């Protein structure tokens, strides 16, 4: 059976060949295709890309940060990837709640989208509404009813948990490999505390794009052969989503090609 | 150019 | 170049073969696959399915009903297509506004998602946020922040308008052929009004499913060969989305296989 990273490589190749020129909001050029989808098995493997080394520590650390609902950059400062008000954390844990301070008590204020996903999996695994959204923080003061940046839908059949991420746009060079790992990790976490096995991660894009200055690096990456995906081990029986710590996770057999710096 | 119930 | 209805047929075929048993809300059985996508060209053709006759008149009529934001059932029963408060129209035109009556004036109340899509296409066609959502009306009184049933994202490059519909679940036998036509029609209308050409319609599903009693009918539909898709002509210059009437549209060269009754 074919290696799942081949889907990601084929999407890069399709955009390089068939993408059209389109500016982003800063007027920076991309090659763009609208509407894409890839499926990554989470069964006995973990889709951390191998055609370049992906910074797994930052994936883990930043997800854990989102899970505690933090609006404080310092809790993410001296770790790897370098007073807020929004971010994916506050929206995942406290949606629509009156913001006051970053050192403020928000316990049971707003909608807890993440706990609601977990509770629904437990109370009604057949539910077609197991959905959590994240917003780009810059959109929040911009308009009423601002559109989400990303919607994540979970799905359960035969004791397997699957996840589909819809992103309205996806930076294929930098953001996409990191998001694949991120939502695959989230799925592993939620599966673990709901007593299910990870199933599939489906990645769906609106504007799938490559920045012009990533073209040469990505063209080199395209000629690298994927190595078998690693496995992800959770080292401890963990009971609630808030209990996970970085040390509960071990990536095993990760054997990637060298780091590529995009930009 | 939108989305998700009345309180944001 | 392969006929676009082949995607729809391949999807039916994949669910019949690989789909797993999963109940819906009422305990009615389906065959289910999570995560699907099809792309239908809107360029000089219109994806009204030909392996069975689709009731085009009801597509058009129901869409126009949504575009005026109606919460009145008999404006959709005097049209022969067969007191509310919510259904897709009130959310498309008047999102989040205080409901009172159905004969009430809602002018400039709530967010107009549809007008906002149109304006953004005109003021900023590169925008990655050109998004409009619809809700199952049962969900609205059920929780705070109810998740949408469907999100629709528009996209513009080279004077072409594309549309991606994400549905959290899709009834392949009944609902899907109807939605393809429906969102393809909406794209034709928004394109016409913004001086763009229709591009692609991308259809993406979460829980893509077949009701058990549709299996035998669909198995017969699967052996019918598609006929070239028809064309859709708009018969006058129309200036605002609210100005379209049923008589402004003509389907040409529609040559479908016989009607299949399912339910």
């Amino acid at each position: 059976p074919p290696h799942g990273e081949l889907q990601y490589l084929g999407q890069i190749q399709h955009i390089l060949r068939c993408g059209v020129r389109k500016d982003d909001r800063t007027g920076t050029g991309t090659l763009s295709v609208f509407g894409m989808q890839a499926r990554y098995s989470l069964r006995d493997e973990f889709p951390l890309l191998t055609t370049k080394r992906v910074f797994w520590k930052g994936v883990l650390e930043e997800l854990l940060w989102f899970i505690k609902g933090s609006t404080n950059a310092k809790e993410l400062s001296s770790k790897g990837v370098k007073d807020l008000g929004p971010v994916y954390g506050f929206q995942w844990r406290h949606f629509g709640a009156e913001y006051r301070d970053m050192e403020s008590d928000y316990s049971g204020q707003g909608v807890d989208q993440l706990q609601r996903v977990i509770d629904t999996i437990k109370t009604n695994p057949d539910d077609r509404r197991i959905i959590m959204c994240a917003w780009n923080p810059r959109d929040l003061p911009l308009m009423a009813l601002p559109p989400c940046h990303a919607l994540c839908q979970f799905y359960v059949v035969n004791s397997e948990l699957s996840c589909q991420l819809y992103q309205r746009s996806g930076d294929m060079g930098l953001g996409v490999p990191f998001n694949i790992a991120s939502y695959a990790l989230l799925t592993y976490m939620i599966a673990h505390i709901t007593g299910l096995k990870p199933g599939d991660f489906i990645h769906t894009l609106g504007d799938a794009h490559i920045y012009l200055n990533h073209i040469e690096p990505l063209k080199i990456q395209l000629q690298r052969e994927p190595r078998p995906f690693p496995k992800l081990r959770i080292l401890r029986k963990v009971e609630k989503i808030d209990d996970f710590k970085a040390e509960d996770f071990q990536i095993e057999g990760y054997n990637p090609h060298p780091t590529i710096k995009m930009e | 150019l939108s989305c998700q119930l009345y309180q944001r």
